[PDB]
């Protein structure tokens, strides 16, 4: 995250961190239930073998409340291709269930129509992660969060060099130099409704980070709810 | 207006059925007696920050 604020104790409990063989975070994830993690499909190419860290807020210090979980099943969307970045979604089933505690709790999955008419129509959502703090930088050791305005679908497509499909949406600022960055990928985009945080997006891609006239591109979670539901049955 | 008027006074999901507001909750919540509020069924319900 470029700009934004640190996640304080218990503020981003749904954040998951994908860690490689070298124990370094490379992508984010959202906790859906004790056995399921939501991430980006493209993240699965960033590492040969990976585990899932939860309840982590600062990578330098072992909190005690942190837990590492192994992946049993990787449920990747067959329609994903690096050529378009379309269908950038994957579900991970863990070997062991997550223990919910402070900083460890799942985000709500909304219902399709309500998410579109009530969540997507709110002024903002919150993106979070351990990704780069400047376009050219190292992975953050601290979990950060950022409130990002929902961007008008027309402005979104005009801002981009690439095709913005119906499975994607824009969020961010045209001028304010704060946005998600490399390493925030697969992480949560949540929208608060009456004190309840519902998962609305998966950090997908962007043309660099925090660049003026550009935005963060997210996988539209509403477009894959049945696919998500089906995945949690396998 | 129904659901367009303050989410039909629903805590979470709002639907329209037979020209009326019908509320529902995500998994781990039960709909209250008033048919509007959503009650967590156990510890760590989804979408709640763990601030306490
Ligand atoms: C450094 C860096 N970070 N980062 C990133 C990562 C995560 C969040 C944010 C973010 N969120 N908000 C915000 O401002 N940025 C930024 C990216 C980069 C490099 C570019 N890249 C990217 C750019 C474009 C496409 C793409 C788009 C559509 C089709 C095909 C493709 C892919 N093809 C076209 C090009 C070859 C194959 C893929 C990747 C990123 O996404
Ligand atoms: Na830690
Ligand atoms: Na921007």
């Amino acid at each position: 995250i470029v700009g934004g604020q640190e996640c304080k104790d218990g503020e981003c409990p749904w954040q998951a961190l994908l860690i490689n063989e070298e124990n370094e975070g490379f992508c984010g994830g959202t906790i859906l239930s004790e056995f399921y993690i939501l991430t980006a499909a493209h993240c699965l190419y960033q590492a040969k073998r990976f585990k899932v860290r939860v309840g982590d807020r600062n990578t330098e210090q072992e909190e005690g409340g942190e837990a590492v979980h192994e992946v049993e099943v990787v449920i990747k969307h067959n329609r994903f291709t690096k050529e378009t970045y379309d269908f950038d979604i994957a579900v991970l089933r863990l070997k062991t269930p997550i223990t919910f505690r402070m900083n460890v709790a799942p985000a709500c999955l909304p219902e399709r129509d309500w998410a579109e008419s009530t969540l997507m129509t709110q002024k903002t959502g919150i993106v979070s992660g351990f990704g780069r703090t400047h376009e050219k930088g190292r992975q953050s050791t601290r979990l950060k969060m950022l409130e990002v305005p929902y961007v008008d679908r027309n402005s979104c497509k005009l801002s981009s060099s690439f095709i913005i499909t119906q499975n994607m949406f824009c969020a961010g600022y045209d001028t304010k130099q704060e946005d998600a960055c490399q390493g925030d990928s697969g992480g949560p985009h949540v929208t608060r409704f009456k004190d309840t945080y519902f998962v609305t997006g998966i950090v997908s891609w962007g043309e660099g980070c925090a660049r003026k006239g550009k935005y963060g591109i997210y996988t539209k979670v509403t477009a894959f709810l049945k696919w998500i539901d089906r995945s949690m049955k396998t | 207006k129904l659901c367009s008027l303050d989410n039909g006074d629903c805590d979470q999901f709002c639907h329209e059925e037979q020209n009326s507001v019908v509320c529902s909750c995500a998994r781990g919540y039960t709909l209250a007696d008033n048919g509007k509020a959503c009650i967590p069924t156990g510890p760590y319900p989804c979408g709640k920050q763990t601030l306490e």
